[PDB]
């Protein structure tokens, strides 16, 4: 099947910056929506920001201006640039590949949703 | 297991499958753990993908399809194979109808495969029948033929098809199978959503890609002797077996009849014997031109969109003028190399052609908007043309451009197009068109 694997997480100081990289494996043709969720310890999973195929982006209010989501179309990889960080932002961050069309050159394909493994993000 | 499928295939339909995809599709339906989408051409391998699994399932398969013509042709053959099939349509006498509704209400009905219209499948005059079938665990598969009719971005949108999503949901316990021959990725998105298909949807899409076809664009603007260029292209493509002399045949496509007549002449002058085919000729004339081509008296036919055929030794298809759509270019160009031997597909691109055609599309879209009103289809018509201009004006694998548009995986080009063969001469020729801009 498909792999969502997140990278670019770590510990950083308040008012610092990270850039997360979500990598999608398998014979991916297209992804309707890729969305960033964060799970703070002891909180409900929070919706962060999202990008449609064709590059329409929207952001939670808590992160508007600070965060930006982007697609390296070439790479088939999305990025969440997180600047101006806060302890609030501390959480595990994962991706949701919604409407993931997968196809081999045999003609044999699938269409399904995929969830990422997550990467740790700690802000002092 | 696979054991049963082979025999039931053999015992009844008297068969191995026409392709190993057709195979894999059928097996997946049978496992019945998943909904499945089948985008295959009019080869009709698609029919087996729901018909065979229907028999092995020990219940009833309902099969929704838009018009009787489509249904009738199959049911006749399905009978002839001594299979218990039944069409329910309001072209049927109240008695024949009521016979069937009765049959369906029986614990163990005659009917294995029920061919319904969406009209009836929607009518509340059928829902109780349907409820009882559901409740008696008698529904093995829901099948939706012409699935693309649920999409307004499709060429053939039917509001009735919108009720089918509600239907799939009610019939939760049963696997659903959707089939069409024609779906852009947008139409596949509409199909999966509108019919409420359940993930993972397994997909069995026939690829566009053909190894033996060589795809290239030329710019009529960057060309001293267009007519001469064509003749050299025709020459290279014919005489691939020079010991025979002239081996094979070829098509040249034009928008207008005068272009055909003229291009036939120019070719014939340069020593490549070509006769013009258009609706402008008497019918007699056309039957004769078709013959000469078909019996290799004339190696080259010059034709408008109105080309009637299935020759195997077509060594080349040249578009003199850009086609109205990517799909029409695919369809038309793909008349080449049916025999599996090497063939050449060439587009002659002119910004004046792009403009001339872009307008005529919009003008004949306008004639429809007056006749019936606005449709999301009209946007797709224009999108269908935009994709072919992009095919011409970008740098990239020509085969891959086609596969992106249709929704196929990246094809195995093998220096099988101009850009894959010399990326740099394509860069040169594009750069060149920018200067001449
Ligand atoms: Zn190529």
């Amino acid at each position: 099947q498909v792999q969502l694997v997140e990278n670019g997480g770590g510990c950083v100081q308040a008012t610092g910056s990270l850039r997360l990289s979500c990598a999608a494996s398998g014979s991916i043709f297209s992804i309707n929506r890729m969305t960033w969720y964060r799970q703070a310890p002891g909180k409900e999973r929070e919706w962060v920001a999202a990008i449609t195929s064709g590059g329409s982006t929207n952001y939670a209010d808590s992160v508007k201006g600070r965060f930006t989501i982007s697609r390296d179309s070439a790479k088939g990889t999305v990025y969440l640039q997180m600047n101006s960080l806060k302890p609030e932002d501390t959480a595990v961050y994962y991706c949701e590949a919604y409407g993931t069309y997968t196809l081999a050159p045999t003609g044999e394909g699938e269409y399904d949703d995929y969830w990422g493994q997550g990467t740790q993000v700690m802000v002092s | 297991p696979e054991r049963r499928v082979r025999s039931t295939l053999k015992k009844v339909f008297g068969f191995s499958f026409k392709t190993p995809l057709q195979e894999s599709a059928t097996m997946a339906v049978v496992k019945g753990n998943k909904d499945v989408f089948v985008c295959m051409p009019t080869g009709a391998g698609k029919s087996l993908c729901y018909q065979l699994p229907a028999l092995l399932a020990k219940g009833i398969t309902i099969v929704v399809s838009p018009l009787i013509a489509l249904i009738q042709d199959q049911v006749d053959h399905l009978l002839t194979l001594k299979v218990r099939v039944s069409s329910l349509n309001s072209k049927l006498s109240a008695q024949e109808r009521k016979e069937l509704l009765a049959d369906l209400e029986r614990e163990k009905p005659q009917t294995k495969i029920l061919y319904i219209t969406p009209e009836m499948a929607a009518s509340s005059s059928f829902q109780p029948t349907l409820n009882s079938l559901v409740s008696r665990h008698l529904l093995s598969y829901l099948v939706v033929d012409e699935a693309h009719c649920v999409s307004q971005w499709g060429h053939d949108f039917r509001p009735d098809y919108l009720r089918l999503g509600a239907l799939r949901s009610r019939l939760g316990h049963a696997p659903c199978v959707a089939l069409t021959a024609t779906a852009t990725p947008q139409v596949q998105e509409d199909v999966f959503a509108a019919l409420h298909l359940k993930k993972p949807v397994a997909i069995f899409k026939t690829p566009c890609f053909r190894a033996n076809l060589f795809y290239d664009v030329q710019f009529k603007e960057l060309i001293s002797d267009p007519y001469g260029n064509l003749k050299d292209f025709c020459l290279k493509a014919l005489g691939q077996e020079a010991d025979k002399g002239l081996s094979g045949c070829g098509i040249v496509y034009c928008r207008t009849r005068e272009a055909c007549e003229q291009l036939a002449i120019e070719l014939s002058c340069r020593g490549v014997n070509a006769k013009a085919y258009h609706a402008g000729l008497k019918a007699s004339e056309r039957t004769l031109v078709q013959n000469d081509w078909m019996e290799e008296k004339v190696p080259v036919i010059v034709a408008t969109i109105s080309f009637g055929v299935d020759k195997a030794n077509v060594r080349f298809v040249a578009h003199w003028n850009i086609a109205k759509s990517m799909a029409g270019y695919y369809q038309e160009s793909g008349r080449a190399g049916r025999d599996g031997k090497p063939s050449w597909c060439r587009l002659y691109y002119s910004r004046n052609d792009r403009d001339q055609v872009s307008f005529l599309i919009r003008k004949e879209v306008a004639k429809l908007q007056e006749k019936r009103g606005n449709k999301a289809s009209d946007k797709a018509t224009i999108m269908a043309f935009d994709a072919l201009v992009t095919f011409c004006e970008e740098l990239g694998c020509r085969h891959a451009a086609i596969a992106k548009y249709f929704g196929d995986a990246l094809p195995a080009c093998a220096k099988g197009c101009d850009h894959c063969q010399n990326p740099t001469a394509v860069r040169r020729r594009l750069e060149a068109l920018e200067r001449s801009s």
